[PDB]
């Protein structure tokens, strides 16, 4: 099961790169996606027929277009993204403006056209003279294996446009910095203003994860996915350095197209149960200060297999309207489970999973559960405390009823 | 469709609307898949003869929109 | 610009509330409002009754896209 399906839409903008990219959709087309390549330009283009969506994956390596064919538009790009496709951008020094108003609707801003990234310290021994084509340290990769593969790479070789990730926008992946000497800027024109990106703050490959878990990668170079750079040897052109017999492209590609094809990082969340403890069903409403088990299953895509999911760091948490407990989900019996006493307060409670982690799905869970004072029967009776007042009670009947004797009978 | 079928009524080509209707009864032929029903003619049909029967069915649900929804200024 | 004013008023501004008095004319202040043009936008209008008496609102999910809304 690929959570999405394999139907891909390849847009072009001259078909030479279905020959030039031929490596990178044989890697594709053998994981069973099934790729139609159409020039970017072609006015058959849709996306939407009758509101239902003609593809589940969308592929624009198409930098230098103006403007889309057919009724493709950004805003039904937007559209396509928040019916939950996955897309994949690539830009370079090409970049046409819907690309960048792409970015600007992802939160992705890619620099002017004609700019580049550029390093005068990291450039490739290859490159055509104009220290541009860097070879991106691996020191920089995002720390997540899900989306960048559990293997080691080899240093990647980028040319291309830097974008900068918007401090606003908090879901925004921060996948491959350039260099903390790296920049971008209009090579052959003095810096008369502040660059665009600046140090590590120029990004090569950025991503998002969407509120509905859809996935955007935007490459900064096309030529990344080139077979050209899968195939080249790479070697910092600086001397001291050493000659890598294959750069490590190739691998992190895979990984990329992995990720944001849903083939890794996919969880699910199964059924979720809460009962007092001993018993086997939900009550209605629990009492203050009762003991409950909250049990949830949580399920992860293993080879297009769901399985077991093993995340150690589960935390549920008890919310009224700020949280009253947090505790760890301990994995038992299969499942994600704890006990524990509900608070002092009564009112609508909410139980809460929020398994937010870098890569992995957001998984979120709620369950309104109330929470009722105590009935008038369970309140404590025969309080030894109290024994006096009974004894005062059943002194007075006692007292009343001889009196009643003696009175009539004297 | 014979989930769908909310009714059928079958009359003789004849004036008589309110007579002509044909009895109709739900019948189920052995091995064969689907409802089917047996109609009582007014007169048997002898070698080489022919009478002509108009049969009337009402389907229910099996106009779908497409698209499934719509704001308030498209058709459907 | 709070958040109730802009709720009663929305689209109101265009409505021609009498024959002798300009659109937007409000019958109760009998005042001709200030601010005509405006889009909500964390609020989409659900429904509004025949004669407006009463006005009910879906205070939109949170952006998909992590965007702010401004």
């Amino acid at each position: 099961v690929c959570a999405s399906g394999p139907r891909t839409l390849v847009l072009l903008d001259n078909l030479n790169v279905r020959e030039t990219h031929s490596l990178f959709f044989r890697s594709l087309k053998d994981r069973g996606f099934e790729l139609t390549f159409k020039t970017a330009d072609d006015p058959s283009l849709s996306l939407i027929k009758y509101g239902e969506f003609l593809y589940d994956n969308l592929i624009i390596f198409s930098p230098s277009v103006e403007d889309f064919g057919g009724n493709i538009n950004v805003e039904t790009i937007s559209a396509f993204i928040d019916g939950g496709g996955s897309v994949l951008v690539a830009a370079s020094s090409d970049i046409g403006d819907p690309l960048r108003e792409l970015g600007s609707e992802c939160g992705i801003e890619f620099d002017e056209e004609k700019t580049a990234v550029i390093d005068h310290h990291n450039y490739d021994i290859s490159d055509l003279g104009q220290h541009t084509l860097i070879v991106a340290d691996t020191e920089n990769l995002l720390k997540a294996p899900t989306i960048v593969g559990k293997s080691s790479l080899n240093p990647i070789l980028f040319r291309g446009v830097g974008m900068v990730a918007d401090p606003d926008n908090p879901l925004v992946l921060d996948i491959l910095t350039g260099s903390s000497t790296s920049y971008s800027f209009f090579p052959d024109k003095p810096i008369t203003q502040y660059p665009h990106a600046v140090g590590k703050n120029t990004l090569l490959i950025a991503g998002l994860q969407a509120r509905n878990n859809a996935r955007v990668i935007f490459s900064g170079s096309l030529d990344f996915f080139s077979d050209s750079f899968f195939n080249s040897a790479v070697q910092k052109a600086a001397p001291g350095s050493q000659r890598y017999s294959q750069t490590g492209n190739y691998e992190l590609a895979v990984a990329l197209s992995r990720w944001v094809f849903k083939e890794e990082g996919v969880l699910r969340v199964g059924p979720v149960s809460h009962h007092r403890v001993g018993e086997t069903a939900p009550p209605n409403a629990y009492t203050v200060t009762d003991l409950v088990e909250y049990s949830i299953v949580i399920q992860q895509l293993s080879n297009g297999k769901w399985v077991p999911f093993d995340g150690d760091d589960i935390q549920l948490e008890f919310v009224r309207i700020d949280p009253f407990v947090r505790t760890f989900l301990k994995k038992k019996g299969g499942k994600y489970s704890v006990q524990f006493k509900l608070p002092d307060v009564y009112g609508v409670f909410q139980f809460k999973v929020d398994y937010n982690r870098l890569g992995y799905t957001h998984l979120y869970s709620s369950t309104q559960v109330s929470v009722r004072p105590l009935q008038h029967t369970q309140y404590e009776r025969f309080i030894p405390s109290a024994y006096p007042y009974y004894a005062s009670a059943f002194s007075m009947m006692l007292g009343l009823f001889i009196f009643s004797i003696v009175f009539l009978h004297m | 469709l014979e989930a769908r079928l909310a009714h059928l009524g079958v009359q003789v080509k004849g004036e008589d609307e309110e007579e002509n209707n044909l009895e109709v009864r739900e019948t189920k032929i052995k091995g064969k898949s689907g409802r089917f029903f047996t109609v009582k003619l007014p007169v048997a049909l002898d070698p080489g003869a022919k009478i002509s029967v108009i049969v009337e069915t009402v389907y229910t649900h099996v106009l779908h929109p497409y698209p499934t929804q719509i704001t308030q200024s498209e058709k459907q | 610009n709070c958040l109730m004013y802009k709720m009663c008023y929305y689209r109101f501004g265009q409505v021609y509330t009498e024959a002798k008095r300009p659109p937007g004319f409000d019958r109760v202040r009998n005042a001709e409002i200030g601010n005509k043009d405006f889009e909500l936008d964390v609020l989409e209008e659900a429904y509004t009754t025949e004669h407006w008496l009463v006005r009910i609102y879906k205070v939109k999910d949170l952006d998909n896209r992590g965007l702010s809304r401004t």
